[PDB]
């Protein structure tokens, strides 16, 4: 099918730029003092 | 899609003539054909100026 | 080159007058004393290689005669299109109101 | 459920992510060109 | 204990992640073979011929479709209301052309999600908990079985059930409004003062209680932890609450009664969405939406038009389109 | 077909009986307070 | 492309509904 | 004897008549007299499909395939002029009936083949010199296959022959050249042969039953592409009366 | 220019996991108790 080609890179991107940055912020939120 | 058949080549004189198989290594290769006993019979020149060997 | 066949009739005589080969059943109603009686029997009897050809029609009355010879000036043949008579489509067109 | 013994904690530095980001940066400047082609 | 008696004791046990329970034991495997069918159909399955004659619809992903024009697409009109399980077909290439996997899916679904309705009351029960959550889902599944079971008996084929997918939900919409005018029937304009109303008194309600919390935190913190789980207090100040909304409109239309406040929640959603349901389920026999074409005349006879002569133009268009190669007859009677 | 049939068969007969026998073993029974409703 | 795109982001939801549930912050009273 | 209550849902109706083993006579022809064949029944037990030749153009062959729109293949009902020549041939001359039926087969790999199986003004003629209908006769012939769909038929994008779009509406600016053999619909013509042996013969009654094998063309989607060569054979039914 | 039309996607992601990797290890680390 004649698909944008740019359409990959967009939804990737999409989802593993604000995904990574909540479990940047996750991840350190974990590893704070008890 | 399809085999093209198997190509024989032949010179005016009505000789067989066989081209040199391009080997793995070469990105590249000449054209050169021989006769059964590899004398060079035709090629395709390079520099054209001195070509004895032509297709034509 | 590829033609729509439908559209080129539209530029004979089959789109101006009734295709007596062609022209589906229900266009008979245009005219006095056609249908269904007639325009039946001309389908059944189609094709034509002229527009007088329909005075042949076995059975016919004298009357259903007089009727078709004033009005075979609204009547004409072209030669039969199958996408117009396949389907039983001189019948029923798929065209309703 | 009673915790596991086994775990530690996980430590990066800030020298070893400049490091780290380095070595991907200049990795993916060396095979972009063959990953375009 | 026996091993029956066992059994039955961890199928009803309170302490179990998921509660099983003996709605539970129809649920699971009812539910696993629809999701199952239904992600493997709308990945892979082939064209369907839902209005059975012989022209394929493609609903899945792999052949041509995206997240939003796919579905899985309703079974053949010339199967009808007839039961088609796999083991009826000839085999899985004529099973897929003539639309099983929707029959499979709908009929475990529909099964599992009464067995989801029941397994409410059953938990509830076990808890001891007052029993009515189940009725206030009666109303999207009995939404469910409207547009899946009983639209498709009226009209005597499981081909005019909702197709499974997005597009296919917008397709049976638009149809829909042609065949019954549902935009000017009461049950669904009901329907639509449950949502909208809903929706509003969600809104107000989140507000109104997030607008009264006592505080317990300070600025540099989420608000959120000045409410701790299972603490006796209330939260929130609803007698300020109430103060405030009250004076908004007048005292005597707002609730000081947090009972009276919750049951209207859920009721006015719940109420508004059974009469949508109903207005599907009862345009299921051809019960249509009011008709005012041509209601207004003129002292001589002429045709006045109102906005409901606007609408039936619209309906007209989607009318004469739909299905465009299925009838040959001039009325569409079902 | 058939060997299909006759399993699916057996199977929505297994859960069913399931299903009815469960509700029959002392269901009102099954709860955090009153128990004796026979 | 498009459809190991589509099928991979469900995928991805799908774990995640694993996770929140069985991998959830548990409740507790205080 | 059978009502259509015994019939319903088994899968009968979609079978044309047999005759017992016993049935091997002979219904003799009286060359004065004029005959009709007033049932003439066609059961598809097998579909096979010519393969498209990879490019190697040896002998492409006809494959099997299945069927996919189920117990709703057969030609039944018709009826038509058996007319005695001459030279002692007989001629069958379809008139009317039941005589095509829409039928999709699906290759190994998933490709559908729509075809519309018929006999469409079947002319069929058996060898000179036909004094009885025997166990020897056959009929040999050819009958028209027009389009798989007639002129109205409408494309999932709205175009058609005698109805429809003329262009593609959602490409308002694309090059018309391209998509011509999409937009303009041709309605296809084209001509299928058959053979039908009979293997039984009831001298008293007039009936006959056989085997036939069918050759047409498949859909070719209104001039959209290519058809297939399809392959039909089962078995037949047949009740000759003087008429 | 005929470049390879997946070159962006692999060459975004192949930066983009590991970077992401290393910053959620680094912040977890720098709010861990000093
Ligand atoms: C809880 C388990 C469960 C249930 C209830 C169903 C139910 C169904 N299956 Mg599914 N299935 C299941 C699990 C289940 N399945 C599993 C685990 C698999 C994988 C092997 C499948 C694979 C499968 C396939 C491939 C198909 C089905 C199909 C069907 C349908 C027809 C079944 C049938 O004809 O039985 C007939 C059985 C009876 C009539 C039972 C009678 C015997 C009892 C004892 C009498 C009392 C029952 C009576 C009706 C009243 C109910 C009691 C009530 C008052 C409490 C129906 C929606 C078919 C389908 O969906 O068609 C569109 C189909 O093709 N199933
Ligand atoms: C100013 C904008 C406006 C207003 C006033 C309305 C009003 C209405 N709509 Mg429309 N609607 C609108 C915009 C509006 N709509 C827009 C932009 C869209 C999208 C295009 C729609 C789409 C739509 C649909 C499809 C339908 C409606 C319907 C309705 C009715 C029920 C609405 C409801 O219950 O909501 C939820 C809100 C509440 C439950 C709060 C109560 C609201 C009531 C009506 C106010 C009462 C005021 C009262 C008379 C004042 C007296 C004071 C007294 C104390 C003295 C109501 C007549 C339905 C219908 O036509 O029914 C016949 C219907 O089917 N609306
Ligand atoms: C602003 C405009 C507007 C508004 C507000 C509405 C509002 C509504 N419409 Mg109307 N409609 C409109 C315009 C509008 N419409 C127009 C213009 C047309 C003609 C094109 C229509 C034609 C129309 C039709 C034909 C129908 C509606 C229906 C509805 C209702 C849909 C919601 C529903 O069914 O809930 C009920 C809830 C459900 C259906 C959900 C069931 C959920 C099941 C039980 C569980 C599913 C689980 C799921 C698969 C997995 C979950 C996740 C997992 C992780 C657990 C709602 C009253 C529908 C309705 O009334 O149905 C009864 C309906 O069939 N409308
Ligand atoms: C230039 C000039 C002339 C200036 C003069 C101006 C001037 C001084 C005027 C004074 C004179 C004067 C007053 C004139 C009046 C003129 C006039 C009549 C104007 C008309 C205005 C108008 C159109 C009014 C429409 C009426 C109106 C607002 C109706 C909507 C309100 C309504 C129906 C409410 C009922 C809905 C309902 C049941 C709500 C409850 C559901 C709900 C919100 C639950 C959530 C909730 C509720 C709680 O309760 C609490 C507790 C909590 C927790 C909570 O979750
Ligand atoms: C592609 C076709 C093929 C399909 C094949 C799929 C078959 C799967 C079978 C594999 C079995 C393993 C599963 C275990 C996981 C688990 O649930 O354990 C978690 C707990 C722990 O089990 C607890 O286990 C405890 C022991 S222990 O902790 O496990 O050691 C025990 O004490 C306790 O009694 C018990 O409840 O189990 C329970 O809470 C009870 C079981 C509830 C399971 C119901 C599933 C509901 C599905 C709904 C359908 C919708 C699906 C749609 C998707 C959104
Ligand atoms: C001219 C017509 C001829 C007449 C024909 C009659 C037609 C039948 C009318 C139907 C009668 C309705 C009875 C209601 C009683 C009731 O609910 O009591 C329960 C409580 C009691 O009130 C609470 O009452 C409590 C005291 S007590 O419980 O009553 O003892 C008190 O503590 C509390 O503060 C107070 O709020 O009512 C409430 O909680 C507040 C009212 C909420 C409205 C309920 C209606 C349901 C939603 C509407 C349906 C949606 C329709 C729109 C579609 C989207
Ligand atoms: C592009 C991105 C989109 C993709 C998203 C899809 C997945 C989303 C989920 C990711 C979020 C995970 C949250 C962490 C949960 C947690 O509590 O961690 C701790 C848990 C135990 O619970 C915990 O255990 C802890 C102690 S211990 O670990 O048991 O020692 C304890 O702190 C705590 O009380 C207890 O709850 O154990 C773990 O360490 C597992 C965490 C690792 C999860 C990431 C893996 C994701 C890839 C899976 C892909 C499957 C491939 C297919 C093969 C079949
Ligand atoms: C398919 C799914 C795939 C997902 C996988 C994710 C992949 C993650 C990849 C991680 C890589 C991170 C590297 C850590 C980088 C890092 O942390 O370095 C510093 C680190 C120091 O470790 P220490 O023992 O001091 O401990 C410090 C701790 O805080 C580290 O956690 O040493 C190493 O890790 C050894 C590797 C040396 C690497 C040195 C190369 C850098 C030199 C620059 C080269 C480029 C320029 C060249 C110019 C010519
Ligand atoms: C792929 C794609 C695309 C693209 C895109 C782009 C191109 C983007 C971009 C963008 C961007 C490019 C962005 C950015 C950004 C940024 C930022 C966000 C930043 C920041 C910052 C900061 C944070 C800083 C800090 C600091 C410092 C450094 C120092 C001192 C001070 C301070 C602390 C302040 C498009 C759409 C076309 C299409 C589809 C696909
Ligand atoms: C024992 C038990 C249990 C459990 C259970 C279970 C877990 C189950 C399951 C189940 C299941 C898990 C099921 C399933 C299923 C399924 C299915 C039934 C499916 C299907 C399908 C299909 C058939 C498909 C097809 C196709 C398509 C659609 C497309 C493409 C092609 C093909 C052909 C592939 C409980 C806990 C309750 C309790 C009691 C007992
Ligand atoms: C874009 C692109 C591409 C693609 C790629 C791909 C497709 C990939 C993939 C991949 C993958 C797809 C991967 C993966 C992975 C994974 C992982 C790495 C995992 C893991 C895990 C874990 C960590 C877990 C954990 C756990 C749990 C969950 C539970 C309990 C236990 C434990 C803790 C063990 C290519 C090259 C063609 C070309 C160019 C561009
Ligand atoms: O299939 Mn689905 O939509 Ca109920 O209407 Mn008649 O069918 Mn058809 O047209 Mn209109
Ligand atoms: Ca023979
Ligand atoms: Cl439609
Ligand atoms: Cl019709």
């Amino acid at each position: 099918m004649e698909v944008n080609q740019l359409g990959l890179i967009a939804t990737a991107l999409f989802v593993l730029v604000p995904s990574v940055f909540l479990i940047i912020l996750y991840v350190q939120t974990e590893s704070q003092q008890k | 899609q399809a085999w093209k058949g198997h190509a024989v080549f032949r010179n005016k004189e009505g000789e067989e003539l066989f081209v040199r198989r391009m080997p793995a290594f070469f990105e590249s290769f000449p054209v050169i054909l021989t006769d059964k006993n590899g004398v060079v019979k035709a090629d395709i020149p390079f520099r054209r100026a001195e070509s004895k060997y032509s297709f034509e | 080159e590829l033609v729509n066949v439908v559209d080129e009739k539209l530029g004979t005589a089959y789109g101006e007058k009734i295709d007596l080969n062609n022209t589906n059943i229900a266009a008979f109603i245009q005219y006095r004393g056609l249908y269904p009686t007639l325009a039946k029997l001309i389908v059944k009897n189609a094709p034509y290689e002229s527009v007088e050809d329909v005075l042949n029609i076995p059975g016919l009355t004298e009357r259903q005669k007089q009727i078709l010879r004033e009005n075979l000036e609204h009547f004409t043949v072209t030669e039969v299109e199958t996408a117009l008579v396949e389907g039983g489509d001189r019948y029923n067109n798929g065209l309703y109101k | 459920m009673e915790p596991n013994p086994n775990r530690q904690p996980v430590e990066l530095n800030r020298t070893s992510l400049y490091l780290g980001l380095l070595l991907i940066l200049v990795l993916a400047l060396l095979f972009s060109s063959y990953f375009f082609n | 204990a026996n091993l029956w008696e066992r059994f039955c004791n961890w199928v009803t046990s309170t302490d179990n992640r998921l509660y099983v329970g003996w709605f539970g034991v129809i649920m699971i495997p009812t539910l696993l073979a629809a999701t199952i069918c239904f992600v493997i159909a709308f990945i892979a399955a082939p064209p369907v011929d839902i209005d059975g004659i012989r022209e394929p619809v493609s609903g899945s992903l792999l052949y041509g479709n995206n997240i939003i024009t796919g579905a899985v697409v309703p079974s053949s009109n010339a199967i009808g209301l007839h039961f088609y399980p796999i083991w009826e077909a000839a085999s899985l290439d004529e099973w897929l052309y003539n639309g099983g996997p929707y029959q499979l899916i709908i009929f475990h679904f529909l099964l599992g999600a009464s067995c989801y309705m029941g397994r409410q009351w059953e938990l509830s029960y076990r808890l001891g908990m007052r029993p009515w959550i189940c009725v206030a889902y009666s109303a999207p599944l009995a939404s469910a079985f409207a547009v899946f079971l009983i639209y498709p008996i009226g009209q005597g084929s499981f081909s005019d059930g909702m197709p499974l997918g997005i597009s296919g939900t917008f397709n049976f919409m638009i149809v829909f409004q042609a065949e019954h005018n549902i935009l000017m029937h009461p049950f669904h304009q009901l329907g639509v003062a449950g949502v909208f109303g809903g929706a509003l008194f969600c809104a107000m309600h989140g507000s109104l209680v997030t607008s009264s919390l006592i505080r317990e935190t300070t600025e540099t913190e989420s608000a959120n932890y000045g409410y701790k789980f299972g603490q006796e207090e209330e939260t929130y100040n609803i007698v300020a609450a109430h103060g405030y909304f009250g004076r908004l409109i007048f005292q005597y239309a707002s609730f000081n009664n947090s009972r009276s406040l919750h049951f209207f929640l859920a009721a006015w959603p719940v109420v508004g969405v059974w009469f949508a349901a109903l207005g599907i389920s009862t345009m299921a026999f051809n019960l249509n939406g009011f008709n005012f074409n041509h209601s207004v005349i003129d002292a001589k006879g002429n045709v006045i038009n109102t906005w409901a002569d606007i609408i039936n133009r619209a309906n007209l268009g989607m009318e004469v389109m739909h299905e465009r190669n299925a009838h040959n007859f001039p009325l569409d009677l079902a | 077909m058939e060997t299909l049939k006759i399993t699916v068969y057996i199977v929505v007969t297994f859960f069913v009986l399931l299903f009815v026998f469960g509700f029959l073993s002392g269901d009102p029974a099954r709860n955090p307070k009153r128990k004796d409703l026979e | 492309m498009e459809t190991i795109t589509y099928v991979f982001i469900f995928a991805c939801i799908i774990a995640l509904f694993f996770f929140a549930i069985f991998f959830r912050e548990p409740p507790r009273i205080t | 004897t059978l009502t259509y209550d015994d019939i319903v849902g088994t899968g009968l109706a979609n079978k044309c008549p047999t005759l017992d083993d016993t049935a091997r006579g002979a219904y003799p022809i009286d060359s004065s007299q004029t005959y009709r064949i007033a049932r003439l029944c066609l059961q598809p037990t097998t579909f096979l499909v010519k393969e498209e030749p990879k490019n190697k153009r040896q002998e492409a062959e006809f494959v099997p395939t299945k069927l996919v729109t189920r117990e709703t293949t057969s030609l039944d009902q018709i009826q038509g002029e058996l007319k005695v020549n001459s030279d002692g041939s007989l001629t069958f001359v379809e008139e009317d009936g039941i005589d095509f039926q829409p039928v999709t087969v699906q290759m190994a790999g998933g490709e559908r083949i729509p075809l519309l199986f018929t006999v469409k003004n079947l002319v069929a003629s058996t060898q000179p010199n036909v004094t009885s209908i025997t166990t020897s006769t056959d009929f040999k012939g050819e009958f028209n296959v027009p389009s798989y769909r007639t002129a109205n038929f409408l494309d999932p994008k709205g175009r058609g022959l005698a109805s429809g779009y003329d262009s593609a509406i959602a490409l308002p600016q694309a090059k018309e050249e391209e998509l011509a053999r999409a937009n303009v619909k041709r309605f296809s013509l084209t001509k299928g042969q058959i053979s039908l042996n009979v293997a039984k013969v009831d001298g008293r009654t007039g009936e006959i039953a056989g085997t036939f094998e069918s050759e047409q063309l498949s859909d070719d989607d209104m001039g959209a592409h290519e058809p297939h060569e399809v392959k039909i054979q089962g078995v037949f039914y047949a009740s000759i009366e003087p008429a």
